[PDB]
Protein backbone atom coordinates (compact mmCIF):
# COMPACT_ATOMS: atom_id res chain seq x y z
CA UNK A 1 0.00 0.00 0.00
CA UNK A 2 1.66 3.15 -0.95
CA UNK A 3 0.44 6.36 1.43
CA UNK A 4 1.79 9.82 1.10
CA UNK A 5 3.95 11.41 3.92
CA UNK A 6 4.04 15.75 3.12
CA UNK A 7 6.16 17.86 4.48
CA UNK A 8 5.75 21.41 5.62
CA UNK A 9 8.15 22.11 2.20
CA UNK A 10 4.62 20.87 0.28
CA UNK A 11 7.62 18.13 -0.87
CA UNK A 12 5.27 14.81 -1.04
CA UNK A 13 7.46 11.75 -0.10
CA UNK A 14 5.70 8.38 -1.32
CA UNK A 15 6.13 5.56 1.22
CA UNK A 16 4.99 1.32 0.50
CA UNK A 17 3.71 0.26 4.04
CA UNK A 18 1.48 -2.48 4.83
CA UNK A 19 -2.74 -1.34 6.31
CA UNK A 20 -1.62 -3.08 9.86
CA UNK A 21 1.78 -1.37 10.41
CA UNK A 22 1.93 0.65 13.34
CA UNK A 23 3.11 4.19 13.62
CA UNK A 24 6.42 3.33 14.93
CA UNK A 25 6.67 1.17 12.21
CA UNK A 26 6.30 3.86 9.76
CA UNK A 27 8.88 6.53 11.29
CA UNK A 28 10.83 3.56 10.69
CA UNK A 29 9.97 3.74 6.82
CA UNK A 30 10.78 6.98 7.01
CA UNK A 31 13.72 6.63 8.39
CA UNK A 32 14.83 4.34 5.85
CA UNK A 33 13.29 6.44 2.93
CA UNK A 34 14.68 9.64 4.09
CA UNK A 35 17.41 9.18 7.02
CA UNK A 36 15.01 11.40 9.65
CA UNK A 37 15.64 9.95 13.24
CA UNK A 38 12.02 8.59 14.63
CA UNK A 39 12.01 10.78 17.79
CA UNK A 40 12.31 13.92 15.37
CA UNK A 41 9.27 13.21 13.45
CA UNK A 42 5.82 13.97 14.38
CA UNK A 43 2.88 12.69 12.17
CA UNK A 44 -0.57 14.45 11.67
CA UNK A 45 -3.32 13.11 10.05
CA UNK A 46 -6.76 14.79 9.65
CA UNK A 47 -6.41 16.95 12.66
CA UNK A 48 -4.58 14.43 15.21
CA UNK A 49 -1.10 13.60 15.98
CA UNK A 50 -0.38 10.15 15.86
CA UNK A 51 0.66 7.65 18.56
CA UNK A 52 3.72 5.12 18.07
CA UNK A 53 1.86 1.73 19.97
CA UNK A 54 -1.40 2.08 17.00
CA UNK A 55 -1.97 1.14 13.57
CA UNK A 56 -2.82 3.28 10.15
CA UNK A 57 -5.75 1.09 10.28
CA UNK A 58 -6.88 2.30 13.62
CA UNK A 59 -6.82 5.36 12.50
CA UNK A 60 -8.16 4.96 8.81
CA UNK A 61 -5.36 5.87 7.16
CA UNK A 62 -6.04 4.22 3.71
CA UNK A 63 -3.74 4.13 -0.17
CA UNK A 64 -2.70 7.30 -0.91
CA UNK A 65 -4.11 8.84 2.21
CA UNK A 66 -1.50 11.90 3.21
CA UNK A 67 -0.14 12.20 6.40
CA UNK A 68 1.27 15.22 7.58
CA UNK A 69 5.77 15.44 8.80
CA UNK A 70 6.72 18.08 10.98
CA UNK A 71 9.95 18.02 12.40
CA UNK A 72 10.50 17.90 16.07
CA UNK B 1 -16.94 30.75 16.41
CA UNK B 2 -14.70 32.46 18.32
CA UNK B 3 -14.61 29.86 20.94
CA UNK B 4 -13.88 26.68 18.05
CA UNK B 5 -11.19 24.84 17.33
CA UNK B 6 -9.32 25.37 14.22
CA UNK B 7 -7.21 23.03 11.95
CA UNK B 8 -4.03 24.26 10.72
CA UNK B 9 -3.92 24.84 7.05
CA UNK B 10 0.02 23.20 6.58
CA UNK B 11 -0.18 20.05 8.97
CA UNK B 12 -3.97 19.91 9.91
CA UNK B 13 -3.54 19.90 13.24
CA UNK B 14 -6.85 20.53 15.48
CA UNK B 15 -5.80 23.62 17.48
CA UNK B 16 -7.28 25.56 20.81
CA UNK B 17 -8.77 29.04 19.60
CA UNK B 18 -5.90 29.97 22.49
CA UNK B 19 -3.54 29.81 20.23
CA UNK B 20 -2.72 31.91 16.88
CA UNK B 21 0.51 29.99 15.78
CA UNK B 22 -0.05 26.09 15.20
CA UNK B 23 1.04 23.73 18.01
CA UNK B 24 2.77 21.41 16.26
CA UNK B 25 4.44 23.78 13.13
CA UNK B 26 4.22 27.39 14.49
CA UNK B 27 2.49 28.04 11.15
CA UNK B 28 0.39 31.23 12.02
CA UNK B 29 -3.87 30.97 11.87
CA UNK B 30 -4.14 34.31 10.36
CA UNK B 31 -2.06 34.90 7.02
CA UNK C 1 11.81 16.08 34.59
CA UNK C 2 12.85 18.54 32.20
CA UNK C 3 9.77 20.03 30.38
CA UNK C 4 10.31 23.11 28.10
CA UNK C 5 7.08 25.86 27.72
CA UNK C 6 6.98 27.76 23.89
CA UNK C 7 5.92 31.04 24.40
CA UNK C 8 4.25 33.08 20.80
CA UNK C 9 7.06 35.58 20.91
CA UNK C 10 9.60 32.14 20.18
CA UNK C 11 10.67 31.77 23.48
CA UNK C 12 11.81 28.86 25.15
CA UNK C 13 11.68 27.98 28.96
CA UNK C 14 12.91 24.99 30.44
CA UNK C 15 11.40 23.65 33.75
CA UNK C 16 12.24 21.40 36.41
CA UNK C 17 9.12 19.37 37.32
CA UNK C 18 7.54 16.48 38.77
CA UNK C 19 4.68 14.66 37.11
CA UNK C 20 2.56 15.20 40.28
CA UNK C 21 3.17 19.52 40.06
CA UNK C 22 -0.19 20.93 39.55
CA UNK C 23 -0.43 23.25 36.53
CA UNK C 24 -0.99 25.78 39.65
CA UNK C 25 2.88 25.39 40.30
CA UNK C 26 4.30 24.59 36.74
CA UNK C 27 2.92 28.80 36.71
CA UNK C 28 4.78 29.54 39.46
CA UNK C 29 7.81 28.36 37.78
CA UNK C 30 6.88 30.18 34.66
CA UNK C 31 6.86 33.63 36.69
CA UNK C 32 10.28 32.70 38.02
CA UNK C 33 11.88 32.60 34.84
CA UNK C 34 9.71 35.22 32.98
CA UNK C 35 8.12 37.47 35.09
CA UNK C 36 4.40 36.61 34.17
CA UNK C 37 1.86 36.58 36.76
CA UNK C 38 0.76 33.34 37.25
CA UNK C 39 -3.23 34.21 36.49
CA UNK C 40 -2.20 36.41 33.42
CA UNK C 41 -0.76 32.69 32.13
CA UNK C 42 -2.88 30.17 29.86
CA UNK C 43 -0.75 26.82 28.95
CA UNK C 44 -2.34 24.81 26.32
CA UNK C 45 -0.94 21.33 25.14
CA UNK C 46 -2.51 19.03 22.81
CA UNK C 47 -5.35 21.37 21.86
CA UNK C 48 -6.30 21.71 25.71
CA UNK C 49 -6.20 24.48 28.12
CA UNK C 50 -4.77 23.14 31.47
CA UNK C 51 -6.67 23.68 34.05
CA UNK C 52 -5.07 25.19 37.50
CA UNK C 53 -6.19 22.48 39.92
CA UNK C 54 -4.71 19.23 37.96
CA UNK C 55 -1.73 18.00 37.18
CA UNK C 56 0.92 17.21 34.73
CA UNK C 57 0.25 13.37 34.85
CA UNK C 58 -3.42 13.73 34.51
CA UNK C 59 -2.74 15.43 31.34
CA UNK C 60 -0.17 12.30 30.54
CA UNK C 61 2.39 15.13 29.99
CA UNK C 62 5.61 13.20 29.71
CA UNK C 63 9.48 14.14 30.50
CA UNK C 64 11.05 16.58 27.65
CA UNK C 65 7.36 17.57 26.34
CA UNK C 66 6.56 21.36 25.13
CA UNK C 67 3.61 23.28 26.70
CA UNK C 68 2.75 26.57 24.79
CA UNK C 69 1.99 29.88 26.84
CA UNK C 70 -0.42 32.23 25.85
CA UNK C 71 -1.54 35.31 27.59
CA UNK C 72 -4.54 36.47 29.86
CA UNK C 73 -4.65 39.83 30.18
ZN1 LIG D 1 0.46 23.04 11.94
Amino acid sequence: MQIFVKTLTGKTITLEVEPSDTIENVKAKIQDKEGIPPDQQRLIFAGKQLEDGRTLSDYNIQKESTLHLVLR
Amino acid sequence: DEGAQWNCTACTFLNHPALIRCEQCEMPRHF
